[PDB]
């Protein structure tokens, strides 16, 4: 009915249809600590949530009023726990609900409570109808908002909406191929759907992968999806690889791919691989510049797997 | 040498230039943030730079302590939105004194122990304040603020009967925890579970079972780990996740190879401090979230015998790590922030201190080496990587549960 902030609000101490129950204050102790000065309005609308949580009132009053307590603090679970009890128990239109839900979460996107209301009514009614359509539009005003990723996943996954993900990840990426969130959601899609198993679909994703390295070699998102989807297998069973990366080295001399170059190296020295004591030294002559020069604040990291080499393959 | 008024800073290095942002002429809004981010911690570093003379960096103590001991009192109405996590108010608060080596008057002890009596549950756990539901998150704020006042009369208060009749309330079959009854499931559960179970000696055999499994299938192609399966890489729950793990003796369920890679990267080279995700910007709480996971990952290898581990230092740079926190992250009204413009808050504070002492000292075995940065009064009290409260308070806490039952059970 009426808004925290509109011109005829009434504190609830002062609404006649509240007369009838008793405000419960909030005990901090006779020395409080941590201790708030709530404002008047503040107060005023918690003494009553705590009044009708302590008489459990499941009535439209106490629904109107869990509106009010969440605009001051969306943020307490408690209120929110409670509304939900009230939804069910008044058996409100949880479409209408919906509506609310989405104005809010639009009005407060990092908060972990507005998307699990939102996640339950999905769950309750069994329909993610309006899902993508309004997450692509949080992720429009904030592109890497993690509440609302994992709220995508969650979707997509429970109500099996694979079908066009693939093609929003590819419009992301044109639009910042450094979003990280976005190659994540990218291996999220082929992972659960084809899979990459799959030799035509693993050298689709090299192909885009290194394409899209060439147009922004210091991008680490782009280099980080690469080692990802190869290195269960090991990065010493794609021998191409390595010639390619070699090729564009002397170009391309990015701390990324002189790090991925000792990556190969560590793999192939654990299998074997065909010229151990050259794989080795080339190995820690990279392991040297990386923390000398090319990746100095990862020295610490650097020697370290120096010293790994050494330890497991030096014979 | 230098004489002992003067001495250099990496981020102050010509070198160190060449660390900046290179976006091969191809402009997103990923690198225009960053490139802003850059420019003014340039500006920064620049200002504790006097051509050849460099003075020593100082951690502003008394700023700090003043701004934590009007907090633990009153806040304004601008902390309204913190209703609901005022025992996370008193664990940074408290935590904060206790790093700055700042006595806790004995009737301030008192009163946090009668505080948070109140927001105490009768089902168990805590909630975030007076009368609210328990919550997951307050309950490990206010189990570790007790740990920190360390008196009989704060590790009485916790109900461990019902604490362990709630954490039960929450567990679900694939090994996952609620945040609360009704609430949402992500990693931070399983951590705030493993640590107040393990502190209070509540743990039973069938308590964790599934969660180290659980907790790996967050561990994603990044290596770190997410809020859920299938999630981005994220330092705040990689910490819960391998924390948790770590309590629960079972960290090699994950691949400590690629986490340990992952969270290295995060550590920005220009900066000095870390970022909570790749290609997302620094802030000083990741100071304590992601540098966190260097002691809990050379724990971790060590217990396998690495041969190659360092016996002086963490994994990643702890000198720039420094750097970072104490030219930017100082607000100079006291206490300690995000980055350069924002404004202070009591997280901030708390994190970005816990980071700095993980920087300052390595410990593993009987091996001790401290490197404090700037002025030796900067040393701050170490912090127990796990639990993130003084290492001695843990010992103490462990000690103390350790002489009672498990609720019910035997
Ligand atoms: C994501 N982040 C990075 N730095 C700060 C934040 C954070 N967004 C945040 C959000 C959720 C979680 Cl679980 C942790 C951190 C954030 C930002 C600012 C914050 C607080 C939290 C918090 C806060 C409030 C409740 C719980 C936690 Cl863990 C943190 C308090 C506060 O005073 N300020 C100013
Ligand atoms: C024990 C415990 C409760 C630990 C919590 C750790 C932690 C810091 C979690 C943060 C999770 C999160 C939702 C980040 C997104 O905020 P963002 O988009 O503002 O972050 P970013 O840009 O830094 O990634
Ligand atoms: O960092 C990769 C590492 O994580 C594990 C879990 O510990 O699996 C994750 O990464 C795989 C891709 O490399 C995904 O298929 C899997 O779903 C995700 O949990 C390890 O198996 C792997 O070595
Ligand atoms: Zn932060």
């Amino acid at each position: 009915f009426v808004s925290l902030d509109s011109p005829s609000y009434v504190l609830y101490r002062d609404r006649a249809e509240w007369a009838d129950i008793d405000p419960v204050p909030q005990n901090d102790g006779p020395n409080p600590v941590v201790q708030i000065i709530y404002s008047d309005k503040f107060r005023d609308v918690y003494d009553y949530f705590r009044a009708v949580l302590q008489r459990d009132e499941r009535s439209e009053r106490a629904f109107k009023l869990t509106r009010d307590a969440i605009e001051l603090n969306a943020a307490n679970y408690t209120v929110w726990h409670f509304r939900r009890v009230l939804l069910k128990s008044l058996q409100k239109d949880l479409h209408e609900e919906m509506n609310y839900i989405t104005a809010i979460i639009e009005e407060q996107p990092k908060n972990y409570q507005v998307w699990h209301h939102r996640r339950v009514l999905v769950e309750w009614l069994r329909d993610p109808s309006q899902e993508l359509e309004f997450i692509a539009d949080i992720l429009n005003q904030d592109a890497k908002n993690y509440h609302a990723w994992q709220h995508r996943q969650w979707v997509i996954q429970e109500f099996k909406l694979w079908d066009n993900e693939l093609q929003y990840v590819d419009q992301l990426l044109k639009e910042d191929v450094r979003n990280n969130s976005v190659w994540n959601q990218r291996y999220f899609v082929i992972s659960n759907t084809t899979g990459y198993n799959d030799r035509a679909v693993l050298e689709r994703e090299v192909q885009y992968t290194l394409e899209m390295i060439k147009l922004v070699p210091h991008n680490e998102s782009a280099w980080n999806y690469l080692k990802g989807i190869l290195q269960d297998r090991g990065l010493s069973k794609y021998p191409n690889l390595l010639n390619q990366l070699l090729d564009l080295q002397p170009s391309h001399s990015s701390p990324y791919l002189i790090a991925f170059l000792v990556d190969i190296y560590e793999d192939m020295l654990e299998n074997q691989c065909d010229n151990k004591e050259d794989i080795l030294n080339k190995a820690l002559e990279l392991c040297e510049i990386l923390a000398k020069e090319k990746d100095t604040i990862r020295k610490e990291y650097w020697r370290y797997i120096g010293r790994s080499l050494q330890s497991k393959h030096s014979t | 040498s230098s004489p002992v008024w003067s001495e250099p800073l990496y981020s102050l290095r010509p070198e160190h230039a060449r660390e900046r942002l290179q976006d091969d002429s191809v402009e997103t809004v990923t690198s225009i943030e960053q490139a802003k981010v850059e420019e003014k911690i340039q500006e920064v570093f620049s200002s504790y730079k006097f051509n050849h003379l460099v003075p020593r960096l100082v951690l502003q103590r008394e700023k700090h302590f003043h701004y934590l001991k009007r907090g633990l009192r009153q806040l304004t109405d601008a902390y309204e939105c913190l209703d609901a996590s005022r025992p996370w108010l008193c664990y940074w608060i408290l935590h904060s004194l206790e790093l700055l080596d700042e006595p806790i008057p004995q009737i301030v002890a008192t009163d946090v122990c009668q505080f948070l009596e109140l927001c105490q549950s009768p089902e168990g756990g805590f909630g975030g304040g007076p009368g609210q539901y328990p919550h997951l998150a307050p309950t490990y704020a206010a189990v570790n603020a007790l740990c920190i006042i360390g008196t009989e009369e704060a590790y009485d208060i916790i109900n461990r009967e019902k604490l362990l009749q709630y954490l039960y309330s929450l567990k679900q079959p694939d090994g996952s925890f609620l945040m609360h009854v009704g609430g949402e499931v992500d990693v931070r559960s399983a951590y705030c579970a493993a640590s107040v179970a393990s502190l209070t000696n509540i743990i039973t055999p069938d308590l964790f079972e599934g969660t180290a499994e659980w907790i790996a299938r967050c561990q994603n192609w990044e290596g770190g780990i997410g809020g859920v399966p299938g999630m981005e890489a994220h330092g705040g729950y990689t910490f819960c996740g391998l924390a948790a793990l770590v309590i629960l003796k079972r960290e090699r369920s994950l691949n400590l190879k690629s986490l340990l890679q992952w969270v290295t990267s995060r550590q920005m080279r220009f900066e000095g401090g870390f970022q909570g995700r790749c290609n997302k910007l620094v802030d000083g709480c990741y100071s304590f979230w992601q540098a966190g996971l260097l002691p809990l990952l050379h724990r971790a290898l060590h217990a396998q015998g690495d041969p190659a581990l360092s016996m002086s230092h963490w994994m990643f740079h702890q000198q720039a790590l420094q750097e970072y926190i104490l030219m930017c992250c100082q607000c100079p009204a006291g206490g300690l922030l995000d980055k350069p413009g924002k404004s202070r808050d009591f997280y901030h504070t708390c994190y970005c201190l816990s980071g700095l002492s993980i920087a300052q000292h390595f410990g593993s075995g009987a091996m001790l080496h401290d490197v404090v940065l700037g002025v030796p009064e900067n040393a701050l009290q170490p912090t127990h990587p796990v639990y993130n409260i003084g290492p001695d308070k843990v010992i103490q806490a462990t000690t103390y549960f350790l002489q009672k039952p498990v609720p019910g059970f035997e």
